[PDB]
């Protein structure tokens, strides 16, 4: 399949520039595609942006044109998105995208935040399992990842090797102004005292990687 | 520049049931018309092209039809994992996205497991208390949760995040987080969710005694 | 006199993309479809109003092989009825369809390091390919309503995209290499089983 690596800061503060790269693998620049950006907030639904020729011509939304540049590189094999002045309205999922008629192939995304405040990292707390209770019995734990911006934080469970019974809750913000949300795993009662359960937390924009380990609670 | 508009905008039906979306052209596109999949988290996923034309390695339930300003998304048998938003974009002249139509399961109810977690020792330590309360794989979404504090309704200082509809199973969970200052914390010992949901009698209430 | 010609089909060094499939037709000579039915190369075997061991007892008055690569997720589009951009726009079966659809995993021949690859298909077409149709034209395909005029633009799309076949590809992905087999009885039998 062909991959589209997208990269760039999600945080930008209103008055300053989105600028994202897009990484294209497996399907070369200099081709009869344009290169495309898509974006996605509440409410608007899916919001073509603009698309690149690898020739230079472009193709704009003229509701955006004034603020937005697009650019390519072929020997990159890469494409590019600048968005000035951005404000509030601007904050969105932007996605790359091989575009001819149809958007084949995209990009993971990436959340971009319009806001003046200031990164944070989350602190990662257990949330115990207290029913070490009576075998056939379903016990909860997990981890509660809380007051980081923005978002977003990723959360596993021992590497990945845990995913049945996971729910990672979407982000709130709380009355701070900063996110938190919770991680949460239900598991055999039984193994509870036996089987280890790390949660791996994430936060790419303040370089926090953390694990933490959950074990009961007891006197 | 030529529209669409999606009909219904949201639709929730049980598994295995027919599905029928439609898109509508301001103006006539030919068959310039293609269909996306989008699951929560996601980048839409490509379903359909020229109207008809299934993109490669798509599932066989999902066709579409239409020319013109008429046209058609059939889910002829869904699927729990066929939860998401799926949009139509022409491709006529400015490429233009339809606003979606939310796909949503129907199934029993499924009334919540109630859990309490009182909070860490290196959470106290760093000056705060949060209680988190999860109602887990329950259905349908509605479900109200209220704290008590010392048998003392509290507001104003819990919030709430709902996950998406389950892809295996279609239910839902929910966590409700109380937070407090670790001094304000200390000078109370009953923390309690009360829940309310259709699939129970009467509401549950799970809680947590700070030093017991 | 002579044993038909299958190995320089199944064996070529290379294969045709498959808007330009490869027609071979079989004419002539003694058909020995047990190299074929009885090895373990491929992944697919499937036959269309045919028993595939009965084929060396059966006379026929046309045989032809189509070759071409796809990816391994589209071979269940080589059959009659299908919907998807290969059956639509490359290549097509008809309803009626005799005849063995063979493929088998090419990733070893098929794929390279980089993306950017030689085997294309077809993307966009004003009406679907009857069935045993061929297109190779290149002509800008108009998506939109002003004619193109031959010029490539915004709704003027070239019509031939390439696969992207990296050897790192999940086998859904991967190359696949296709020989359809198609017996027709229209005339008398030239291509005869050993039986
Ligand atoms: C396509 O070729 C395979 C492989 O042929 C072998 O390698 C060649 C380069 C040459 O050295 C041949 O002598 C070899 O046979 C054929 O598969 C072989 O078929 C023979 C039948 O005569 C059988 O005895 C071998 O075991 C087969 N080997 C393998 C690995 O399958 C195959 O028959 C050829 N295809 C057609 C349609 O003729
Ligand atoms: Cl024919």
């Amino acid at each position: 399949q062909v991959q589209l690596q997208q990269s760039g800061p999600g945080l930008v503060k209103p008055s300053g520039t989105l600028s994202l790269t897009c990484a294209v693998s497996g399907a070369s620049i200099s081709s009869g595609d344009w290169w495309s950006w898509v974006r996605q907030s509440p409410g608007r639904g899916l919001e073509w942006i603009g698309g690149i020729f690898h020739s230079g011509t472009t193709n704009y939304s003229p509701s955006l044109k004034s603020r937005v540049t697009m650019s390519v590189d072929q020997p990159k094999n890469q494409f590019s998105l600048h968005l000035t002045s951005v404000t509030a309205a601007d904050t969105a999922v932007y996605y790359c995208a091989r575009m001819r008629g149809i958007f084949d192939y995209w990009g993971q995304g990436t959340l971009v935040t319009v806001s003046s405040a200031s990164t944070k990292g989350p602190s990662v707390f257990p949330l115990a399992p207290s029913s070490k209770s009576t075998s056939g019995g379903t016990a909860a734990l997990g981890c509660l990842v809380k007051d980081y911006f923005p978002e977003p934080v990723t959360v596993s469970w021992n590497s990945g090797a845990l995913t049945s019974g996971v729910h990672t809750f979407p982000a709130v913000l709380q009355s701070s102004g900063l996110y938190s949300l919770s991680s949460v795993v239900t598991v055999p009662s039984s193994s509870l005292g036996t089987q280890t359960y790390i949660c791996n937390v994430n936060h790419k924009p303040s370089n926090t990687k953390v694990d933490k380990k959950v074990e009961p609670k007891s006197c | 520049d030529i529209q669409l508009t999606q009909s219904p905008s949201s639709l929730s039906v049980s598994v295995g049931d027919r599905v029928t979306i439609t898109c509508r052209a301001s103006q006539a596109i030919s068959n310039s018309l293609a269909w996306y999949q989008q699951k929560p988290g996601k980048a839409p996923k490509l379903l359909l092209y020229a109207a008809s034309t299934l993109e490669s390695g798509v599932p066989s339930r999902f066709s579409g039809s239409g020319s013109g300003t008429d046209f058609t998304l059939t889910i002829s048998s869904l699927q729990p994992e066929d939860f998401a938003t799926y949009y139509c974009q022409h491709y006529y002249s400015t490429p233009f996205f339809g606003g979606g139509t939310k796909v949503e399961i129907k199934r029993t109810v499924a009334a919540p497991s109630v859990f309490i977690f009182p909070p860490s020792d290196e959470q106290l330590k760093s000056g705060t208390a949060s209680v988190v309360c999860l109602l887990n794989n329950f259905y349908p979404r509605e479900a109200k949760v209220q704290w008590k504090v010392d048998n003392a309704l509290q507001s104003g200082n819990s919030q709430e995040s709902v996950t998406e509809q389950d892809s295996k199973d279609s239910t839902y969970s929910l966590s409700s987080t109380l937070t407090l200052s670790k001094a304000d914390y200390e000078k109370h010992k009953v923390y309690a969710c009360e829940v309310t949901h259709q699939g129970l009698s009467s509401p549950v209430t799970k809680s947590f005694n700070r030093g017991e | 006199t002579n044993l038909c010609p299958f190995g320089e089909v199944f064996n070529a060094t290379r294969f045709a993309s498959v808007y330009a499939w490869n027609r071979k037709r079989i004419s002539n000579c003694v058909a020995d479809y047990s190299v074929l039915y009885n090895s373990a190369s491929f992944s697919t075997f499937k036959c269309y109003g045919v028993s595939p061991t009965k084929l060396n007892d059966l006379c026929f008055t046309n045989v032809y092989a189509d070759s071409f690569v796809i990816r391994g997720d589209e071979v269940r589009q080589i059959a009659p009825g299908q919907t998807g951009k290969i059956a639509d726009y490359n290549y097509k079966l008809p309803d009626d369809f005799t005849g063995c659809v063979i493929a088998w995993n090419s990733n070893n021949l098929d794929s390279k390091v980089g993306g950017n690859y030689n085997y294309l298909y077809r993307l966009f077409r004003k009406s679907n390919l009857k069935p045993f149709e061929r297109d190779i034209s290149t002509e800008i395909y108009q998506a939109g309503s002003t004619p193109c005029n031959g010029v490539e633009g915004f709704n003027c799309y070239f019509p031939l995209q390439s696969y992207g076949f990296q050897p790192t590809n999940g086998v859904g992905y991967q190359p696949y290499r296709v020989v359809v087999l198609s017996f027709e009885l229209l005339a008398p039998a030239t291509v005869c089983g050993p039986k």
